[PDB]
RNA sequence: AACUAAUCCUAGCCCUAGCCCUACAAAUAUAAUUAUACUAUUAUAUAAAUCAAAACAUUUAUAAAAGUAUUGGAGA
């Protein structure tokens, strides 16, 4: 869940459960060379690496061994016609290593007449 | 933004209406939804234009410019496939017709009779001729996308017809979250401490 | 929107010696089995379409279309011919002046074969003497003679959209018989370039 | 599963993938609360897979097959949320009568404007929270000049739009 | 989690959201719907409709029988307080 | 300078329209109405100059008094400053 | 065209409304 | 018939009239826009001067009666 308030927890409170998840993630081909088990993911900035582990393990039943995440700064050099800087949306790249000996490789998605020139050929005259 | 024959947002439209355009505004007389009487598929007679006096069926209506498009009428000639290798082939290209340039046709008598909007027993609004009052029923036109709802066959990720129409909701004094707990039987005895909202 | 279709539904095969040649008219009667059912389809929408009288109406359109070229009457020519015919006629005549005239027809025009949601296509046989002279932008003569008649035999196909209430007979294409003589040569001279080769490559 | 993040292998390389219309609000209302919760995940799973494919398409600089599929899913998800929210909203009014899920009230800011203030959760009461008391909900005396400007500005706005309308009217007279 | 004194992170299990994933087996609803299926006119649910569907039948039966009193409003489904429920309608105590 | 290469759009004026044709009617209200209503009473315009005329300073001063209670603070202050400059020029030079 | 009706001043007694803020004080005096 | 250039009409405004007004989520005064404790929380005296009196000093405006009676380095 993103862009929402989570209930404040105090001693003796229930466990926090998100019945419906607003986090949306996309699998991306690794730009750098990574181990085959390692997988790159683009996730919302408010999601934690633990949430991704729970997200994959619960929603997709994918076993995860290790996770490494980075935040990419979006370029703001670009400017519009009005001279207002345009900022690329910042995104987080998550390197997820599979567990149970599983291996991953990015799927291969998207597998007139020449003798008489200048006179229209229509003329027979 | 001046609306044109090209669909808004197209590459040609961007050239036609750049953000920095400051040309003299074009005047289009505002027409109310009740006032407007021209719809796609309606047989109308061109009051004025290149093909004035020829009855045709509407195929596109740009209400922003009060333009009615008749296929094969008010039609000019242009080259299709004009390229370096080939000279090109003439084609017939339609030009926009303003709303006042066409009038609806009475089916019984083929004439450009002025019409007035009025409801029917079924409740559907129908245009009625001011003179020789008659009911001009709404014409039947195929869906623009070409998809016939009945002919459509479910593909992958598409529910069957019966499944979608099934009603399972049972009115009760419980929210979705509570209902999900009841079905799944989640049990939690902890309770949040008081929170001072302010 | 298209009011004509490129190509010919059924290509009529001209027989050698037809120029020398009642007679051929009976051959259509013999071949009415192939064409009369097509003739009925044109007749159904029109009912006045007859192979005997059609050529006169078609001939006027053919002659008129050529006349528009002399006056560059593009607007008029569009009505006379179908959209397929127009690009061929006028594109190569840009920035050129042509004097075209029609000498008396050698033989009467006769319908030859017809084969049409419905575009009736009628093949017509025409032999006529004409005069042609084309000049450059500067007025220099580049093709044809101003006042010399050339006898030309060709088969002309007209096409009308039967379904449309506004459909009319407009010239669509010309069928050229193989036995027809070659066209006159151009006054100017052309050069066929030699093979183009890179510095590494050598002439062969 | 990882396969769920990607489209059907058969569909890969196809110009489009056949898909139907999005779920309408009325149909979702007929569905039960438990059914609505399940459908949200089903739509979400399809949405994520389409997002994954679209991102790869952008990287490959290739067109996305049947982009309307994502739009249909998003519309269905939005329809689901409101239908569920409608049931939540109706019950909240019945049991409590509060027109908003979050406690709030109308308060005056330091600029003299009246704005709805959404209450925040705190572990201590307001009087024991100095920082909350530090927050200013009162207007300074100098705002009186601003209040007059706001009334004048509102009057000025009416004049400007009328002037703008007059210029548009010139087009009507000029064109006709 | 919570950052306590000495700059030490201590994760709190309760504050960590847990994704409750429903079982999609046996569920007949899919992301898209047939073009063959007619669309339903939108009828947003309101408190009047919710009360009529759920609460009205009980009171109507009770009113005819005469077994109705003000003290037993909770009997027909009124909640005196939202405390004790995991999901509280107001103030909202659960995430989307 | 360079001048237009096209003529301005033609203008057609109706000299017998209701406004022009009936302009001035009832201007003799006083003599033809027994002088019950003075022709100055037929003046339409700003309130402070209906039936009255004066120089700009008098007009501005009369405007301030007539709608001073309805004048904007910004406008009233600006008018006072302008009047101050006008007063010195007329009454001292 | 026909000229509009001549302007006429309303005759007869007219009583100003005392409660109205706009009405001047002197118009509400006994002298009035 | 030439390059540089030039050509255009509304973008809009101005003055009166009329009219008082009562037009998403998330985050925020802490370090504003930082989802929860810290640290209590708070504007403003005649308006003056410039200016006029050719400097400068008291002084210097901000319906008719009438610019009259009066006031004033009796001077602006």
């Amino acid at each position: 869940a993103r862009n929402v308030l989570y209930p404040l927890y105090q001693l003796g409170g229930p466990q926090l459960r998100v019945f419906r998840t607003n986090f949306f993630i996309q699998l991306v081909r690794p730009g750098t060379a990574q181990p085959e088990d390692t997988v790159q993911f683009r996730i919302p900035m408010e999601m934690t690496r633990v949430d991704l582990r729970n997200y994959l393990e619960q929603i997709y039943n994918v076993p995860v061994a290790a996770v490494r995440t980075r935040v990419q700064h979006g370029s703001n050099r670009r400017r519009d016609h009005k001279n207002v800087r345009i900022k690329k949306p910042d995104y987080k790249v998550a390197y997820v290593q599979l567990a149970h000996g599983q291996t991953f490789t990015f799927p291969d998605l998207f597998p007139s007449d020449l003798r008489c020139p200048g006179i229209p050929s229509w003329f027979g005259l | 933004y001046r609306y044109g024959m090209s669909r808004p947002g197209s590459i040609a439209d961007k050239r036609k209406n750049p953000p920095w355009s400051r040309r003299r505004p074009v005047v289009v007389e505002p027409i109310s939804d009740e006032d407007w009487h021209l719809f796609c598929g309606d047989m109308v007679e061109i009051l004025e234009g290149k093909d004035a006096g020829k009855q045709g069926k509407v195929v596109q209506v740009v209400r922003q410019r009060n333009w009615v498009v008749l296929e094969g009428l008010n039609t000019h000639y242009r080259y299709i496939g004009r390229t370096k290798d080939h000279r090109g082939t003439m084609i017939a290209s339609e030009a926009p017709l303003l709303h006042h340039q066409v009038k609806l046709v009475d089916p019984v008598d083929r004439k450009p009779t002025e019409i007035q909007w009025r409801f029917t027993e079924a409740g559907e609004r129908v245009r009625v001729s001011t003179r020789s009052g008659r009911i001009i029923p709404k014409p039947e036109f195929p869906r623009a996308d070409g998809i016939v709802p009945e002919t459509w066959t479910d593909g992958p990720k598409d529910t069957s017809v019966e499944d979608a129409l099934e009603r399972t909701y049972v009115p009760r004094l419980k929210t979705l979250e509570e209902d999900v707990m009841e079905a799944m039987g989640i049990q939690e005895t902890r309770r949040f401490k008081k929170v001072y909202w302010y | 929107h298209l009011a004509c279709t490129a190509g010919i539904f059924d290509p009529y095969v001209p027989p050698e010696g037809d120029a020398r040649m009642l007679t051929q008219r009976t051959e259509r009667l013999r071949k009415n089995a192939a064409s009369q059912l097509a003739i009925r389809k044109i007749r159904e929408f029109d009912a006045n379409f007859k192979t005997k009288d059609f050529p006169e109406k078609a001939k006027d359109i053919f002659i008129e279309a050529h006349l528009c070229l002399n006056n560059s009457d593009h607007d008029r020519l569009h009505t006379l011919v179908t959209e397929h015919c127009f690009p061929d006629m006028v594109w190569d005549l840009k920035y050129k002046t042509v004097r075209w005239g029609f000498v008396e027809s050698l033989e009467p025009a006769q319908v030859v074969h017809v084969r049409c949601n419905m575009y009736g296509q009628v093949t017509v046989r025409l032999h006529t003497r004409q005069t042609l002279a084309i000049y450059d932008r500067f007025g220099r003569l580049m093709y044809g003679q101003e006042d010399v008649p050339k006898d030309v035999l060709e088969y002309v196909v007209f096409e009308r959209h039967l379904m449309n209430p506004y459909g009319s007979w407009r010239m669509h294409a010309k069928i050229v018989p193989a036995w027809a003589p070659p066209k006159q040569p151009i006054l100017k001279t052309l050069m066929i370039p030699g093979p183009q080769l890179k510095p590494w490559e050598e002439y062969e | 599963g990882l396969e769920e993040f990607f489209d059907d292998p058969k569909n890969w390389g196809e110009e489009k993938v056949k898909s139907g219309a999005s779920w309408t609000c009325q149909q979702l209302r007929n569905k039960s609360n438990e059914d609505l919760h399940k459908l949200w995940y089903v739509l979400l799973k399809e949405r994520n897979m389409l997002l994954t494919l679209e991102q790869e398409a952008k990287r490959q600089r290739l067109p996305m097959p049947s982009p309307e599929r994502l739009e249909k899913v998003v519309d269905s998800m939005d329809n689901v949320d409101k239908v569920v929210q409608e049931r939540e909203d109706a019950l909240r009014l019945l049991q409590t009568g509060q027109e908003k899920p979050r406690p709030g009230a109308w308060r005056r800011d330091i600029f003299g404007r009246i704005v709805w203030h959404k209450f925040k959760q705190w572990p201590i009461p307001w009087y024991l929270n100095k920082r909350y008391n530090r927050r200013r909900f009162f207007a300074m005396p100098y705002v009186d000049r601003f209040i007059r400007l706001r009334i004048e500005k509102h009057a000025r706005i009416e004049a400007r739009k009328r002037s703008l309308q007059k210029k548009k009217e010139k087009i009507l007279h000029a064109k006709f | 989690g919570i950052y306590t004194s000495d700059r030490k992170f201590v994760q709190i299990k309760e504050m960590v959201p847990e994704f409750v994933v429903p079982d999609l087996t046996g569920f007949k609803l899919k992301p898209y719907v047939n073009y063959r299926a007619p669309a339903g006119i939108d009828t947003p649910l309101t408190a009047k409709a919710l009360f009529q569907e759920t609460v009205a039948p009980a009171i109507e039966k009770d009113f005819k029988e005469g077994t109705f009193d003000a003290n037993n409003l909770e009997k027909y489904g009124f909640e005196p307080t939202q405390e004790g429920k995991l999901f509280q309608l107001y103030p909202k105590n659960f995430p989307r | 300078a360079f001048v237009r290469l096209t003529l301005p759009p033609p203008k057609v004026v109706d000299r017998w329209n209701e406004k022009r044709a009936l302009f001035g009617v009832y201007d003799n209200i006083g003599i033809l109405g027994n002088f019950e209503k003075h022709p100055k009473e037929l003046i339409k315009g700003p309130v402070w100059l209906r039936g009255w005329r004066g120089n700009e300073l008098q007009r501005c001063v009369r405007k301030k008094k007539f709608v001073g209670n309805r004048m904007f603070i910004e406008d009233l202050h600006n008018l006072n400053k302008r009047i101050s400059y006008l007063y010195k020029h007329f009454n001292r030079h | 065209y026909r000229a509009p009706p001549p302007p006429r001043r309303r005759p007869g007694p007219h009583s100003p409304d005392p409660e109205n803020l706009l009405t001047p004080r002197w118009q509400l005096t006994p002298r009035y």
